[PDB]
């Protein structure tokens, strides 16, 4: 009944109501929630004459997210209910031909790209539309209201009924397009419920609608810091380090960021070799292993002998063949890391080291393996003991600390970095993803500086985009383990294809192989959530 | 022709309940009354 | 006459009575002491 | 089709206030009365 606190009288009083009136008169204020009196851009659809019957051009489920304002406000609430109008404005030529079918799919049912979906009640608009068609998506639910985490709602689907057709079009292999803009307006019965304590979480988990940056320009790799340049469809994808899942768990030893690697080396008297052991490290996630320690190991065994780069003439640009035998380099599969080393001059007894302490710093070549003073064996199971650094290290009993930052990689062959299980470092287990029902997993590719070659570079695989790793790490996301967080990628052309993210964190694609001719300045947009059992959509030539 | 802000032909479709009745069940459980609730309490 | 303590106004309010009605409609609540409307072993 | 000198369909814009209001506010602070004010006074 009683409000906490007492109202006191201040002199400068708000008393005037006329001020409000004036405000109103000059601004023209009417309604309080303006976003309810007009449709706002949502997405655009390019209907092509190549897209055949049955294809789905649009499929969204009822949710605050389908509207700019609605979405921005939803961040303040914890409950929503009601429908939303979706208005489609088709704009093609009056000479074209073709129909498009619309249908509402009740909750609990996943639509598929089949004409079967048309053996259900559906309306259809024509390619030569005059006035916009508004479809209002009902809010079918079995609960008084929706929880910000809820996604299973009515779904609006737009399928190609009759293939678009253009007469004036040539018979030659070509194609015309008919643009369609999709906008939204919250229906009258739409409403946000209880406010949500800012900073609080969503018990069941926020919808994964921001795991992939909108611009491919902000797509760094979770393996190499270089920005993504391509994709690679593989029947099996895998990685452990800096790879997070929706539970925010990680089988790796590094955080979702790139930071300097503080290391601590130790040299001993009489060592005709140049490979060293790592005795300690400052900043670290997994106790003992330095945060950010490379995820790859050396290819094969080799004597721990001093050496420099050396590649046969089978690596000279121009030969479409590379014999892995010419590569005599001993520190193969190593990560080049700039360094800043210092030496700990022992107490006042014998400063015979002060000579090795004043020496200029060298760039160390890091890797992970077992170190038997005579031979180095490739180990894919990391441990504070299997940490190995290689360079022109001192041959005197010592303890040197260094701070390095990976910049490149000691080339081994044409195969991309980390494209093989065996050479992928891990601790306990190694996360993986296999092709499942027409949906193949992918690897995000980016370029990494190489060995002694010129300004050359080799390809490097990445299981996640740095950001996905970040978001998924620090966030509270969630989605059924039988579903995918789908996003649609569009290149700087008319090509596009959907990417679904697994609960484990891997990405899939509805193709067995993605194109190369992808005009890379890319753009991604969240589509929503889909059962993994459904083939991810796409439109590529 | 010219199309305004809310302009557009509205189509009706088979799966479609009573928007109002559902709205009531919500506000019944919710307690909704004012649209800008943050105007009725003090925030830190 | 006076109850110990002061009632303050919280925002999330129980205000709805309809919620109760719904509860009642789906459960079929009638009497408060059900054990009085039937014999038990 | 022939378009005259003032011909054209006027469309109303969503974010627009009531002219009459601002209009008078002007007239009031400005004291605007006639149009060719120079018709109402001798100039050096």
């Amino acid at each position: 009944t009683e409000e906490q606190g007492t109202v006191v009288q201040q002199q400068p009083a708000p008393a005037p109501t006329a001020l409000a009136t004036l405000a109103t008169a000059s601004t023209g204020k009417s309604v309080e929630q303006e976003w309810m009196t007009f449709f706002s851009y949502h997405t655009s659809i390019n209907w092509s004459t190549v897209e055949s019957q049955g294809k789905i051009l649009y499929s969204q489920a009822l949710n605050p997210s389908i509207n700019p304002y609605l979405d921005h406000i939803a961040k303040l609430y914890s409950t929503w209910s009601g429908g939303i109008d979706v208005r489609f404005t088709v704009s093609g030529s009056g000479v074209f031909g073709g129909k498009l079918a619309a249908l509402l799919v009740p909750p609990g049912v996943e639509p598929i790209e089949s004409v079967s979906m048309l053996q259900y009640p559906h309306v259809l608009f024509d390619a030569r539309q005059t006035e916009p068609v508004i479809f209002t998506i009902p809010d079918i639910r079995k609960t008084l209201f929706h929880s910000m985490d809820e996604t299973d709602t009515t779904k609006l689907v737009i399928m190609v009924y009759n293939e678009l057709i253009n007469p004036y079009e040539n018979g030659v292999e070509n194609k015309t397009t008919c643009s369609i803009t999709v906008e939204t307006r919250p229906s009258a019965d739409f409403t946000f419920a209880l406010l949500k304590p800012p900073g609080s979480l969503i018990k069941h988990g926020s919808i994964p609608s921001d795991l992939i940056p909108r611009n491919s320009a902000h797509w760094m790799g979770n393996r190499w810091w270089s920005t993504i340049s391509g994709f690679s469809v593989q029947p099996r994808v895998f990685q452990s380090n800096r790879h997070f899942d929706f539970d925010s768990t990680t089988t790796g030893w590094s955080t979702p960021y790139y930071v300097p690697i503080e290391i601590k080396i130790q040299g001993k008297v009489g060592s005709n070799n140049k490979w060293f052991h790592v005795i300690d490290t400052d900043k670290a996630l997994v106790p003992g292993i330095p945060d950010g320690w490379p995820d790859t190991t050396i290819p094969d065994e080799t004597k721990a002998t001093n050496g420099n780069f050396s590649y046969g003439e089978s690596y000279r640009a121009g030969s479409t063949t590379i014999k892995p035998n010419e590569n005599s380099t001993h520190f193969k599969g190593t990560y080049i890391c700039g360094t800043l080393s210092t030496v700990e001059i022992p107490e006042n007894d014998e400063q015979q080291i002060k000579t090795e302490a004043e020496k200029k710093s060298q760039t160390m070549y890091v890797v992970t393996a077992d170190f038997k003073d005579t031979i180095v064996k490739p180990q894919h199971k990391i441990s504070p003991q299997k940490l190995v650094v290689y360079f022109d290290g001192p041959e005197k009993d010592l303890t040197m600390s260094a701070t390095l930052s990976p910049l490149g990689y000691t080339l081994v062959d044409e195969q991309p970095v980390g494209s093989v299980s065996s050479r992928v470092v891990r601790i306990a287990t190694l996360p993986e993803a296999f092709t499942q029902g027409g949906n193949y997993p992918i690897f995000y590719v980016n370029k990494i500086k190489v060995g002694y070659f010129d300004r050359a570079t080799t390809n490097c695989y990445n299981s996640q985009i740095l950001m996905t790793s970040q978001r998924l790490a620090e966030g509270n996301y969630n989605l059924p383990p039988d579903s995918l967080a789908v996003y649609r990628i569009t290149d700087s052309s008319s090509q596009w294809f959907d990417i679904g993210i697994n609960h484990d964190g891997f990405s899939y694609v509805g193709l067995s192989d993605l194109p190369n001719d992808l005009s890379f300045p890319l753009t991604s947009t969240f589509m929503g959530v889909q059962l993994a059992r459904v083939k991810l959509a796409s439109k590529v030539k | 022709e010219i199309v305004t802000e809310e302009q557009g032909t509205v189509v009706q479709q088979q799966p479609a309940p009573a928007p109002t009745a559902l709205a009531t069940l919500a506000t019944a459980s919710t307690g909704k009354s004012v649209e800008q609730e943050w105007m009725t309490f003090f925030s830190y």
